[PDB]
């Protein structure tokens, strides 16, 4: 009640403050304490500070003029919480398999994936910045926030699945995997990217990009919409028979993926690209004005 | 005036050093990893250059001796230069072994500092204060000397808390002078009061009055808390932030009672 | 005895280690303090050819490029600002403690408006920090082109033009260290670069290998990349507020922080005092997702001297609750220490901080008029507002006037409490309020009903915040508040009406009585209040303290379960409706036998009720469910 | 030639006030700077007698004395030490950047166990931070006395001192200016003693004008001593004791104590303790987090522990005393911020280590996780990495318990050989999850919960995913997984279709209200209850986060978890239901049972309340028509 001006030192009532009453100008205590309600035992309003500033007011009331006293018939907020401030936050679960999972059909707003991309291609140019190595990052190893904010966690099977995991971690469709997963040769930046290229195109789809059985097989869809040559555009770091897999054109990635939006079409293109050395880094992708 | 020793220390879990995109949670784990594993790199390389700069040295120090049989054997000097060739080349390469090896001691002089590399567990010891063995000591014995120097030597401390009135002051004094909250101090005040009504100092008394009981009602429910009053004396001030006009003004009925 | 005079003396040879490795612990100031040398050149320029054209004929244009050369692992500083002479480089360049600025300072009597950045004499020795040897290689109009060159190892050294066509200014070379391969890098120089030139006066520009297409045109790309960009970000602040339009201003905002909006509400300040500052308040059109994680450094209040980035205490230059504006304060009249990273004397930024918050309680009360965006403001930062309100008692006087809320008269429409002050009656002599959980529960409760019936207005409050805002609030524009919740809620009313409430207390005295004794240890005190209308009872909070939203909050919130506070701390009191149907049953039924189990079972099973009505939990709602289940067999046969 | 070669020069006139004036931000450190070199000079005694006691004839106390001098407005420092000969007056007290501390730790190379601090050179000029005029007296053991006056003001003078001999050091008279006079307080200066003289080696005293008037020798002002620099072994109880309780001016001694030292390139020494009670102030944020201090040869530097040790860690007190750290021309700032990091991980390992051997100690570590489980569940929220070691430290009552907590480990030990997880269940108080409806069907099928009572424990469990191989369920979220025997599985599945009909009618009922109506062998004594799904918030965690003052209310839409309707079958309250469906589906009364009965089971279950005046009004209704009032 009483307009506060200054401050009081810290102790019992916590930081008390010090106000004057907006009628007849008397100082006073800004004194408080924080303020729960009942408990295990029932409700309420366990004894009683809503009497206790009562006394302190019944104090006031006696004038004993040696009463430093709690301000208003309340026990007011004048930094509460005991008294003591502290904080204490929730980790976001929310998975992107959850996100698409809550996400609406085919043809998800682009812009949204937009922000999206964007924000995972920062983070990736940071994890090629720090050399982080995890070609075995999966859509599920993708947060998006509450907030709408890609965060990237489990940085390869090295330090991940310390606890109950997948029996075909490896075996089940690896449409999220790139070529060069699928080649079994290593990790890079365009690995990455095709990974999530395809992740990218699954959030425009709510539904997987490629989906085959083997590696051969797998690439054998990939080749579908990317396009595919004989063995004359296949790297070095190849344990799949290259070669025998009979060429065929590539499907304008702007028509087979819902709302993909041709300059999203061209960058992911190019993250599907089966050769890794004619596909694009994080950070031009990043910067591309698609984003 | 040179301090680039540390310069390069490595800290996998440098929370200095994040992304608004990356969970770190998981990445400085990636970076613990990444250093084992580079140090397991470096390390398997070094034993293996020693292993062949070793291999290479032997070879050529068994052809030395062989070059002196074949000096001394009859005839034998045409084998001798064919050897010393062969020992030359093994020289050569146990020497580049060992520039191999020079290179990783280069290396080590451009390795990142770390809780591994920086130091060792010079000295570690615990020890749990349980204890100091059940026991007891006469109140009335220790009463007898520390009442009579305690008081005197906090004499004025003593009095200083007689003479503060906000509860948190209260609090806070005794929270710096804990060693203040005993039946000793509370003793002193009332015999305060007593010499203040025979001074004609009864605001001072009534003040002191006050703060008797605040003491008094520490010592009060620590007895029915079967607790240390100092290491309950925070939560006098707590309950007195906390209880009932009536009920509080009821336990300053108890109070005064107990004093 | 004989008293001898000597001067004191100076062991170079460890003062140099020193100005290297000890003044400084962040290297990045390497370029910057490179930077600020050569804008300082390119000022005495400015300087000279303001009252002097013809100081211009070896050339007029004024910039800072930068050029790395991997290849060399050094860099190349190009400065086209006035240079230095001979004697220059060896006097001032090659002194401890030497600047010429210092000169200009005492020679530009006329150049009031010449502000040279910085005047120690020492950190162009912060060179080597990352680099092994410096060569600076100057002509001034005044002079030849000599190249001063050391690598600080107690000497240095002076020699004659080499050729290289430099005719203003000076080529610095910068021969970095093995490890510090990092500075070559686009990114890294980038970094370092946008956080301490980010105001310099003149362009700087970066000239880096550009990332290209194969050089097979078929296809190719541009060579080299001219980043200039550096410095597209001007000061405005220095410029008239008056002349100052969104425009430009907007987009200023949204180049202060990656934010591709403008602004919700912003305020120039002009300080022309003894702390001679200006700065720009800027406030987001919306909170940002980590607004309240306090875990995180702040940021966005930044302190420039001379329009060069030098802290960014946010914990000094504003308030907590103030965390979500903001701004450049920029002044060119602070003490920094020999490192300038930090600012002497915090008592400076203490004064600086009262007066920039003076502005942003202006820029609120600007807002206010403009109810639209005010609104917008308001929710945005409804809480920031409320936590000024709860921590920052000097300003509450100007902060609780921003309070805006739902109430019984205005609805859904939000309003001022000095709209629902001017709005009170001549009887309403106190603010009528109600928290809870939420509007709709606070709006069909029990204890605004009389009070609706009373004519009284009715603030609905919600927030966890605002039920600290209301232990704190008790009084605007002088009427104090009083909670509906409370006991006590002395309603204007006709007396005749309060002898009827004190007949019906007679009425059903015994029944509180017996109440009481049937609620032993489960409530205080069971008592009659015509609060309630529609409810044969309700348990009602106390005057003070504990209410019924508040445990809610602070049992699950506070990480510190002060278990003395926790059961120190809430009475009950049960209020009862004496014209309820029920209430008036009870009482014959009292009457017919106070021992009639089956009536106290009822009493208990609205107590338990009331509690819930009220919003306070059971001490056991499955013993609660199980009376239902039992009264529900009942009701079924079984 | 074409090169001219030139010395370094320094413009000693600018140096000099930037050095009194930019060099230094804190001013009372002139204290700390000059009690240093005092006892440098008195390390430099010490040393020397060891090779020639009768260098110690010209005095044999080692010590500082301080004698503030408010008639004069000036303070004069006493040091005992060998003291200056001329040549190092002009040398190196007049010279920048230069201290012949250096000269004696090269004297000191031949082996010595002496510890001197000067690196720098410039320590002295600090006095004119506060002083306007310094003058320094000294009579070094092979010189005369002499006077060294100086205002800095670009020169100094020397002229052999008259009166007052001096057996050996030097006296500094601080001519004090005139708005410094603060410094002539006793509160002021013990301040700064135990700022940063806490730890001084030689005993500084303050002599201070007291009954009679007189200078009285304070000889306690720094009687603290160093325990961390004693050989642990030889330390007793009772001094680990008296430190802790001088280090935190708590009565109360500590609940455990450990000495650690590390050595190679980072090295140092160190004592942490452990509290036997928490601070009323623990978790404040505005608290300042000095509970560990940092010291660079007993020297005070800083105490920031906000990175030095971890938050849910900010309890233990303590001492780090390092040998060598890079300290900045300014010692109150340290370079590389990283060594600081590696410190901590090294403390981090040790307090886990000592938190283990406390856990051994089975009484003592009740009494310490009672006061810092919090702290414990913190760790286990924030850290990461630790988590699995902090998750051993970890205890709760459980169904086979009293009110005896018990660790995570032992439920395992009691885990049947069928059970592969962990059942628990959490809430506000022990007796509402243990009247629970979710745990009676466990508790009937054999099994142990764990009970968690605190409202910290969401955000534990959120992150104890698995334990010792051991996976955990809540009793309160779906697809509670209890033994299903065949025959009881066929039994449950004709329920099932018993009660079809009656589960959709409810459903028709209650269609924005319950997201599934079932049947489920959770139950026992309840005829329904609600349940949580996998998905999102529990009603514990709902209610929970809606304290929180500041969280975003619109993140609710990625956390409201379904609602389901178990229902148990095996009442007659739900058999009738079923008859009743048969009877008359549409039968409003019926239905109305319906709604009372989900709001009775919701509410009883820990979930929100839509509307509590509703729903008591409903009850009053009912009780009208019990009292026959209408
Ligand atoms: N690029 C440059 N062009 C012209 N003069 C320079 C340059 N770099 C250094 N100097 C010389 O150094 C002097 C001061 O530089 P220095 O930065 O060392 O001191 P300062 O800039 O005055 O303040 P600070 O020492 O804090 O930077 C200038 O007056 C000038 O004589
Ligand atoms: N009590 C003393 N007795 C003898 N000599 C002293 C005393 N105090 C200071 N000196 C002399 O003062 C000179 C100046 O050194 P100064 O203390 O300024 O550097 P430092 O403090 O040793 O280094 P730092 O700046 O790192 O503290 C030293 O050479 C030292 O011999
Ligand atoms: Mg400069
Ligand atoms: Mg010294």
């Amino acid at each position: 009640r009483y307009e506060p001006v200054a401050e009081i030192g810290v102790g019992a009532y916590g930081t008390v403050y010090k106000a004057r009453d907006p009628h007849s100008g008397h100082f006073v205590a800004l004194k408080s304490v924080r303020v729960p309600n009942g408990g295990g035992g029932g409700g309420g309003l366990p004894i009683s500070t809503v009497r206790e500033v009562a006394l302190l007011r019944r104090l006031e009331a006696f004038e004993h003029p040696n009463v430093v006293r709690l301000m208003d018939v309340c026990a007011t907020s004048r930094t509460d919480r005991e008294i003591k401030v502290t904080l204490v936050f929730e980790h976001v679960d929310q998975d992107l398999r959850t996100y698409l999972d809550k996400a609406p059909p085919p043809g998800l707003p682009a812009e949204t994936i937009k922000d999206l991309m964007r924000q995972f291609l920062r983070g990736l140019d940071f994890l090629h910045a720090n050399c982080i190595v995890h070609r075995d990052l999966k859509p599920e190893n993708i947060l998006v926030t509450s907030g709408g904010t890609v965060k990237l966690a489990d940085f390869g099977l090295a330090r991940i699945y310390s606890y109950q995991m997948a029996l075909t971690p490896v075996v089940v469709t690896l449409w999220y995997r790139a070529p060069e997963v699928l080649l079994q040769s290593t990790y890079a930046t365009p690995v990455d990217m095709w990974s999530v290229g395809c992740i990218f195109a699954e959030m425009f789809r709510r539904k997987p990009l490629f989906c085959g059985n083997s590696e051969a097989d797998q690439l054998g869809k990939i080749f579908d919409l990317i396009g595919l040559p004989p063995e004359d555009d296949w790297p070095r770091d190849v344990s799949l028979p290259r070669g025998a897999f009979p060429p065929r054109g590539p499907r304008p990635v702007q028509s087979v993926v819902p709302e993909m939006e041709e300059s999203g079409a061209q960058l992911l293109l190019e993250m599907l690209t089966f050769n890794p050395h004619k596909r694009i880094s994080a950070f031009r992708a990043l910067q591309h004005s698609y984003l | 005036v040179d301090y680039s020793v540390w310069d390069h220390i490595e800290v996998s879990d440098d929370e200095d050093e994040t992304h608004p995109n990356i969970d770190t949670a998981s990445l400085f784990r990636w970076r613990h990893q990444a250093r084992v594993e580079r140090m397991e790199q470096f390390q398997k390389e070094k034993e293996e250059l020693d292993r062949g700069c070793r291999e290479c040295k032997r070879k050529v120090a068994e052809c030395q001796r062989k070059l002196k049989e074949l000096e001394v054997a009859e005839g034998g000097k045409a084998e001798l230069e064919r050897l010393q060739a062969e020992a030359q080349q093994l020289r050569k390469e146990e020497r580049s072994w060992e520039q191999k090896l020079e290179e990783m001691r280069k290396k080590e002089k451009s390795m990142p500092w770390n809780v591994d590399t920086l130091s060792k567990d010079g000295f570690s010891k615990s020890m749990v204060n349980t204890k100091p063995e059940k026991t007891e000591e006469d109140s009335e014995e220790v009463r007898e000397q520390k009442h009579k120097t305690f008081v005197e030597k906090y004499e004025k401390q003593i009095k200083h808390f007689g003479m503060l009135r906000r509860w948190d002051d209260s609090q806070k004094y005794l929270s710096d002078n804990v060693h203040l909250v005993c039946e000793e101090t509370a003793n002193y005040l009332v015999i305060w009061c007593i010499d203040l009504e025979v001074e004609e100092k009864c605001a001072l008394m009534e003040q002191v009055a006050h703060q008797t009981i605040v003491m008094q009602f520490i010592l009060e429910l620590a007895k029915s808390l079967k607790v240390d009053p100092r290491a309950c004396f925070r939560q006098f001030f707590t309950k007195i932030k906390t209880a009932d006009r009536q009920y509080m003004e009821g336990f300053n009925d108890e109070l005064e009672a107990f004093k | 005895e004989e008293v001898e005079t000597f001067a004191f003396q100076a062991e170079i040879a460890q003062l140099m280690s020193l100005i290297i490795n000890t003044f400084y612990s962040n290297k990045e100031i390497f370029l910057r303090e490179l930077i600020s040398n050569a804008s300082d050149a390119l000022d005495k320029i400015r300087y000279e050819s303001l009252t002097d054209p013809s100081k211009l004929d070896s050339g007029k244009e004024l910039k800072i490029d930068i050029i790395p050369n991997p290849q060399e692992r050094t860099l190349t500083l190009v400065d086209t600002g006035i240079g230095m002479t001979k004697a220059d480089l060896i006097n001032n360049l090659g002194t401890i403690a030497k600047s010429g600025t210092k000169a200009f300072m005492e020679a530009l009597q006329a150049g009031a408006d010449i502000s040279m950045i910085g005047q120690f004499g020492v950190g162009f020795y912060s060179a080597y920090l990352v680099a092994e040897k410096v060569v600076v290689i100057t002509k001034h109009n005044d002079d030849e082109q000599y190249a001063w060159e050391s690598s600080a190892g107690g000497s240095f050294t002076v020699r004659a033009d080499h050729g290289e066509p430099i005719g203003r200014g000076t080529k610095v070379i910068l021969h970095l260290k093995e490890d510090q391969t990092e500075y070559l890098e686009e990114r890294r120089v980038k970094e370092v670069v946008k956080k301490h030139s980010q105001f310099i006066g003149y362009p700087i520009t970066l000239y880096l290998e550009k990332e290209r297409e194969k050089e097979i045109s078929k296809k190719i790309k541009e060579k080299y990349i001219d980043q200039e960009e550096l410095n597209k970000t001007k000061p405005i602040w220095t410029r008239n507020p008056d002349d100052i339009t969104q425009e430009e201003y907007g987009e200023f905002y949204k180049s202060l922080t990656n934010d591709w909006e403008d602004h919700l509400a912003v305020k120039h300040f002009s300080v022309e005092g003894q702390l001679e500052f200006r700065a720009l308040l800027f406030i987001p059109r919306r909170a940002p997702f980590d607004l309240f994680e306090n875990k995180k450094k702040k940021n966005n209040i930044k302190l420039y001297v001379r329009r060069v980035f030098i802290m960014d205490s946010c914990d000094e230059l504003i308030p907590e609750y103030l965390n979500f504006i903001r701004g450049v304060v920029d002044s060119e009249d602070l003490p920094l220490n020999i490192s300038r990273e930090m600012l002497q004397q915090s008592k400076i930024l203490k004064v600086i901080r009262k007066n920039i918050v003076k502005k942003c309680l202006e820029l609120f009360s600007e807002l206010a008029e403009d109810k639209e965006n005010y609104k917008k403001f308001y929710e945005a930062f409804s809480k920031n507002l409320k936590l000024g309100i709860h921590e920052d008692s000097t300003n509450r006087r100007r902060l609780s006037e921003l309070l805006r809320y739902h109430t019984s008269q205005s609805g859904d429409e939000m309003t001022s409490l000095s709209e629902y002050v001017s709005r009170m009656k001549e009887t309403q002599k106190s603010i009528y309020y109600i928290t809870g959980e939420s509007k709709e529960q606070v709006a069909n409760s029990a204890f605004v009903e009389r009070v609706r019936k009373r004519g009284f207005e009715v603030v609905y409050m919600t927030e966890p915040i605002d039920e600290y805002c209301v232990q704190q609030l008790k009084e605007f524009d002088g009427k104090s508040l009083v909670s509906v919740t409370k006991e006590g809620l002395e309603l204007p009313e006709d007396e005749e009406e309060k002898k009827k409430m004190e007949e019906s207390k007679a009425k059903f005295e015994n029944l509180c009585k017996l109440m009481k004794e049937i609620l032993d240890k489960k409530v205080e005190k069971v008592t009659i209040s015509n609060r309630l209308v529609s409810s044969p009872c309700c348990i009602v909070t106390s005057t003070y303290g504990w209410t019924a939203n508040m445990e809610r909050i602070m049992k699950a919130q506070a990480l510190r379960d002060n278990s003395t506070m926790g059961y120190m701390m809430a009475k009950k009191h049960l209020e009862i409706n004496p014209d309820h149907p029920i209430v008036e049953t009870l009482r014959q039924k009292a009457e017919a036998d106070k021992n009639d189990k089956a009536v106290k079972d009822l009493v208990v099973l609205l107590f338990e009720t009331a509690l819930l009505s009220s919003g306070f939990s059971l001490e056991d709602p499955q013993t609660h469910s199980n009376r239902i289940y039992r009264m529900i067999k009942l009701g079924l046969g079984i």
